RNA sequence: GGAGCUUGACUGCGAGACUUACAAGUCAAGCAGGGACGAAAGUCGGGAUUAGUGAUCCGGCACCCCCGAGUGGAAGGGGUG
RNA sequence: CGCGGCACAUCCACCUUGUGGUGGGUGUGGGUAGGGGAGCGUCCCUCAUUCAGCGAAGCCACCGGGUGACCGGUGGUGGAGGGUGGGGGAGUGAGAAUGCAGGCAUGAGUAGCGACAAGGCAAGUGAGAACCUUGCCCGCCGAAAGACCAAGGGUUCCUGG
RNA sequence: AUGCCGUGGUGUAAAGCGUGGCAGUGAGACGGCGGGGGAUAAGCUCCGUACGUCGAAAGGGAAACAGCCCAGAUCGCCGGC
RNA sequence: UAGACGGUGAGAGCCCGGUACGCGAAAACCCGGCACCUGCCUAGUAUCAAUUCCCGAGUAGCAGCGGGCCCGUGGAAUCCGCUGUGAAUCCGCCGGGACCACCCGGUAAGCCUAAAUACUCCUCGAUGACCGAUAGCGGAUUAGUACCGUGAGGGAAUGGUGAAAAGUACCCCGGGAGGGGAGUGAAAGAGUACCUGAAACCGUGUGCCUACAAUCCGUCAGAGCCUCCUUUUCCUCUCCGGAGGAGGGUGGUGAUGGCGUGCCUUUUGAAGAAUGAGCCUGCGAGUCAGGGACAUGUCGCAAGGUUAACCCGUGUGGGGUAGCCGCAGCGAAAGCGAGUCUGAAUAGGGCGACCCACACGCGCAUACGCGCGUGUGAAUAGUGGCGUGUUCUGGACCCGAA
RNA sequence: AAGUGUCUAAGGGCGCAUGGUGGAUGCCUUGGCAUCGAGAGCCGAUGAAGGACGUGGGAGGCUGCGAUAUGCCUCGGGGAGCUGUCAACCGAGCGUGGAUCCGAGGAUUUCCGAAUGGGGAAACCCAGCACGAGUGAUGUCGUGCUACCCGCAUCUG
């Protein structure tokens, strides 16, 4: 009647300025220790959604 | 009249009812098979069982300012070409000539030069708006 | 509108069982065994269109043979005889004239052992 | 294997590719800051390499005019670690 | 391979040098799940036109036709509604669900005909008599297979057909 | 040896890659070669193979015959190889 | 002002009932109209320091446990319950999402209050791209009936002669039913078993074949036998047509030969000795709702598109500019802006801004073409509706438990 | 002598012709479902809704009605038939002096049912008092009230 966004998935999930969802890529919120800063900034920032996770993630954006 | 009346070529398609004989879509309408899409429909959210993709990632950081000031913008360069003479303008005369919707707090942008005489009235310039404007003999404003 | 689909299914069913009379059983009867035995009908009839064609061509080639053999030559060389000859006949016409004319086909074999080179090797 | 002196067992990064269902993983020249060792060249963003670890949600402990539900605060939140 | 007839895809020469069509050359045309495209038939609403008590639908039969769904013609039946053209709309198509209702088959004129108490003989009535009535035999029950009540039934009682 | 990566040339029709809509599939079988587990076994079980076929492929051969060999059916022909 | 609709022996504006339109009433109920009856005020309203009292009590607050709110006790205010404790009366309390100070809004612990709102047992009026006897109400037909169950409860089936009954007088076979003839009727090929009359199913007759022979019950090749149809040797009675027939054509049937392992579902694999189906006829499964999400085909208009509820009208027609989306992005956000975030830095980078075969004039050039707007006329975009596919929330393809 | 040569149909199959069964298809409809519009929006101790039992000249059912029982009275309307219907049969009647029929108002309105005098297997059993009939006299009959609870008025305590 009314279609309802994923809650879960609008909250880790973000539409850029065009048609780009960028999630993020943060493997990088519990144990930061052992793992160089290498492997951080690695971990920080917010990435492209990959072709295979897409059409599924839009429509949880709907 | 209305026995001269066509639609375009192109629309009105024709419905595909499947379960109609082994001929077109047949028995099983497109959901070849016993498994569980043969009688319902798995959601977009289970992935089988490990965590789906929005599960395992991270709710994006910060928060949501509850009080975010949101401006509506006008082009300096597209209010050029929105007012050629110009002379006069203002929030109003924006909302007038279309440029930009009603019940708003405007911020005017700095793409292009605005190479027209023009004094403009709305709040919050940029700094590239402000030197444009202000450069084109006119001002700015409040 | 509710149809009554009647009228849409006894056309076809009409079909069947018109192109059905003629069979012992509960087919030229019933309505589904008369539609089994319609697809095993023209399965058989596509079947037996190319098998007689072949089957034809192996009924011409037992008759020649046996005139052939009436003129003490066998098939093969008869064959090969009116292949080196060269008179494009088939053997769908070869045993008409087998048949009717005895002379004609004489005067054939006496052209292929005419056309026959000398032996076993070559 | 030994002997010296030290902390790069760095802060902000990263072209690029390895691999990858996705998530994750791995390398990374070189750029700047501010250091070590060296006369310098250079090398050092842990150990000869590959195991020694766990996603997410949720709480915690600090730094930051990020927000602060009338306004000043604040609790609470937020980023960074 | 030959010879004919369809179809699809790319390509040019073309017509209006992209729409859509003429000619050709080449390749292609097994198919399941499944994907695309094009279509038949049922019924309802509109516009156009048209057939119909001289005979509408439905049905049946024959004769044809289309590459398929299917279509037309003709006669028989019937006795009031259908053609077709452009469109709108479907409870739109069945051979299966141990599907649902009705009808009707095979088993099959087959099993059975409900206790190991036992029947007949004469006469009658009657269209018709093993079973009905009259008699006379004969037989079975007689702590019940007799006679009563209570519930239970609810007219099964009696006369007449 | 093969296979794999690249480049260079010739050949080849949709084959490729990117991005969407719509799917299905995720019980495979046998057969050839290469191997594991079996026992030097199985119509066994599990793998590899730009190997095949059935799956989902009819016709001919195999007596009969899903998987073997020939061959991939657009329809017709009482024509040929 | 009547061509609505329905009936009359067919398809009726003019035959009938009616319609259009107009009349229409005692009494009732009710709309409402005037007079009577009742309900006030015989100034303290103003301005006044403010001398004082009052402004809704086991209530508000606070703590405990819960409910409820988007708010799952979380940090939670506001509100509501139950238990303790428990206030003030305006210089009081209450709220403004803990709380505090200042600043604002209002005065809870009395009660009452039309409208727009939803609703349908019921009567009137109407309509339908609603069904038309297996449908549509379970219920057209004695219907919640008959029957089922102790009971709560469950719960059917069953419509059509004809225009008019003119419903077959009369004889005939029969004990009747039933028929035959007669007659009614346009039709009995409408007989109270009745409109039309399907198929399965059950017979009667007739052409073929079949009692030495296996064969998913067919197909192909095929002799013959019967068929109607016919060209002719033919009879020249052709001034009228067909006989035993020859050529020929469809149609029964088919002696005989070869080929051939039903349909479905499911399976690596089925003719399968796997599932399901005795047969015929009717019914049975992918729908629709939403200014839904995605993609696309087509169509409006154009940096726009579009209205929602609602208001006017009677054909879905005209108003309705709230809102939604497009118009600028970045960032946690403050913010900033064709930039924005990180950072010490733009150095990078992440996200987003921008496109010619040449100009105008120049920076420079080895033939180079990167640069700017004005153009040579630089280049396009959305939004709304309609079809389509998929997806969402709805039983959402139908069927089926324990 | 040797060789050939069908004829058969107990009965089957096939196709036609002729029927029957059954009740599909078509076309309806005295029926529903769905909405829109205007109402109305409660009934009941003054006895409801829903019924049992009866009521017609004759059987029942439906319908109407209630021991006054397909009806009673007045007001109106209308005007020629009528005696509701399945279901159309026999009766025997009325009506132009206004019948059937239609609207509004009244009377009658058994018994059960909240059921309420008490009881009860609802539709039945059995009473009290007071009027009013009936018998020689009780028995019998006709009418009315008699439940409970709360509230109020009154004596009460």
């Amino acid at each position: 009647p009314k279609a309802k966004t994923h809650s879960g998935a609008s909250k880790r999930f973000r539409r850029t300025g065009t048609g780009k969802i960028v999630r993020q890529k943060a493997n990088r919120r519990h144990l930061l220790e052992h793992k160089p800063s290498t492997r951080t900034r690695r971990l920080d920032g917010r990435t492209v959604v990959a072709a295979n996770d897409t059409k599924r993630v839009t429509s949880l954006l709907n | 009249k209305l026995h001269d009346l066509r639609p375009a070529r192109g629309s009105k398609i024709a419905r595909t009812r499947v379960g109609r004989g082994d001929g077109s879509k047949g028995k099983t309408a497109g959901r070849g098979t016993k498994g569980t899409r043969a009688r319902k429909q798995v959601p977009v959210t289970f992935e089988g069982g490990q965590m789906p993709i929005h599960m395992r990632l991270p709710k994006l950081k910060g928060f949501r300012n509850r009080f975010r000031t949101e401006y509506e913008i006008v082009n300096v360069g597209d209010i050029n070409r929105l007012f050629p003479q110009g002379g006069a303008v203002g929030v109003d005369d924006l909302v007038a000539k279309g440029a930009v919707r009603k019940n708003a707090l405007v911020k005017v942008l700095g793409d292009g030069k605005l190479t027209a005489k023009v004094d403009v009235s709305a709040h919050k310039f940029s700094g590239s708006a402000r030197a444009k404007i202000t450069a084109a003999g006119g001002s700015a404003t409040e | 509108a509710r149809v009554k689909r009647a009228v849409n299914a006894h056309k076809k069913r009409r079909s069947i069982l018109k192109a059905s009379r003629g069979y012992r059983g509960q087919r030229s009867r019933l309505y589904r065994k008369a539609k089994e035995q319609q697809l095993h009908s023209l399965n058989y009839a596509y079947r037996d269109r190319r098998a007689r064609k072949g089957e034809f061509r192996k009924l011409w080639i037992a008759r020649i043979n046996a005139a052939a053999r009436l003129n003490d030559i066998t098939y093969n060389r008869l064959i090969q005889g009116l292949k080196a000859a060269g008179v494009e006949v088939d053997r769908k016409n070869l045993a008409d004239i087998a048949i009717s004319d005895p002379a004609a086909f004489t005067a054939l074999v006496d052209v292929a052992r005419a056309a026959l080179p000398e032996d076993v090797n070559a």
